[PDB]
């Protein structure tokens, strides 16, 4: 359910 | 930085009836940053068994949460909610109106 | 009615002593179901709604690892955004992040979200087209190009248009007894004297779910949408919501005014008068 691939700023 | 002063609502879980047990709520919302101090008062003095919900915020990036205690409303005693925040130079108090 | 699933992430920096406080909450409509807190004792993805406890340990282990992944991504975002804006280290800062999807009454995709904010101000947000971004200041344009070079929006469209919708459908089915109920608002009205030549009428609505409700006053028989006060819908503390609306009425004309309540739990909109 949670997003696996999260991207930094 | 740019901040918002918290919005305060003081109300009861159920319609207030003298003598019958109820819950007193203080709903602080729409503030930033998240660090906040909320107290519930009985004729001025602070209530010590104050529960509170988990910290939350809506999609407009402003936080909200709910404080609540058990209380028995009566004709004489006055209840309020003292909230202190970064945007408040002094604590802001909102007294409880039975029909509000 | 329509439904939504939203994930909120907040990492606040404790300058000097203390690692960034990281909080992650998941929502379906208005209720939270999952939560992680750095200051909590479990250090895991804790459940907050009854229906998700159908998920096995494979779910809770995968979600916990992903939360601790987002914890470090935002711990670097604090240092990255503190250096872009050139700010002090003794001052605290807050990064917030939200992504989710909405569906209609037929559980079909409507629109997705992927937004970011720094200290409560809009930093960067995914537009309606799920392609371009909205960057105001230059430190968000730096992130805009960085996400364009990494094809972030193209990689997220698979989650927003599919993975998010699939899990929301499972959540609405496993918790259909909780997420699909409609509690009709218990209504009443009070009249308190304000002064001479006027008096107020307060139209109440209590113990309803979901929070979406419409309270409009009608003065035989047009809406009084301007000179009416309308408090924000507030939680009652037991899963339901409360809201009221009031109008100031000259004495002797309280019977000409009337309140109208519109809610999902009502087969037909109600109408009350003094």
């Amino acid at each position: 359910s949670l997003l696996m691939w999260i991207t930094q700023v | 930085m740019i901040q918002r002063t918290p919005k305060i609502q003081v109300y009861s879980r159920h319609p207030a009836e003298n003598g019958k047990s109820n819950f007193l709520n203080c709903y602080v919302s729409g503030f930033h940053p998240s660090d906040i101090e909320v107290d519930l008062l009985k004729n001025g003095e602070r209530i010590e068994k104050v529960e509170h919900s988990d910290l939350s915020f809506s999609k407009d990036w402003s936080f909200y949460l709910l404080y609540y205690t058990e209380f028995t409303p009566t004709e004489k005693d006055e209840y309020a909610c003292r909230v202190n925040h970064v945007t408040l130079s002094q604590p802001k108090i909102v007294k409880w109106d039975r029909d509000m | 009615g329509s439904h939504s699933m939203r994930y909120f992430f907040t990492s606040v920096s404790r300058p000097g002593r203390g690692e960034p406080r990281f909080i992650a909450v998941g929502y379906v409509d208005d209720t939270q179901f999952v939560r992680f807190d750095s200051d909590a004792a479990s250090q895991r993805m804790e459940p907050r709604a009854p229906w998700i406890e159908q998920e096995g340990p494979e779910y809770w282990d995968g979600e916990t690892r992903k939360v601790k992944a987002h914890s470090q991504t935002h711990r670097v975002d604090l240092g990255t955004l503190r250096g872009c804006y050139n700010q002090s280290e003794a001052g605290s800062h807050t990064v917030q992040r939200m992504y989710g999807c909405d569906v209609g009454s037929d559980w079909r995709f409507l629109r997705g979200y992927h937004q970011y904010a720094y200290d409560g101000k809009d930093y960067i947000a995914l537009k309606e087209d799920l392609r371009s971004w909205t960057a105001a200041d230059m430190c968000a344009q730096t992130t805009k190009h960085k996400w364009e070079a990494a094809h972030v929006a193209e990689q997220l469209r698979a989650y927003l248009e599919g993975t998010c919708v699939e899990w929301l459908r499972r959540y609405l089915e496993n918790g259909k007894e909780t997420l699909q109920r409609t509690d009709a608002p218990k209504t009443h009205m009070t009249h308190h004297a304000v002064s001479d030549h006027e008096a107020t009428l307060r139209c109440w609505a209590l113990s309803f779910y979901p929070a979406e409700i419409t309270l409009t006053w009608q003065r035989d028989g047009e809406d009084q949408t301007q000179d009416t006060e309308l408090v924000e819908t507030r939680p009652a503390g037991d899963g339901t919501f409360q809201k009221w609306a009031a109008v100031v009425v000259p004495s002797g004309q309280e019977q000409r005014y009337t309140c109208h309540v519109q809610h999902e739990g009502l087969p037909k909109p109600l109408t009350l008068r003094w």
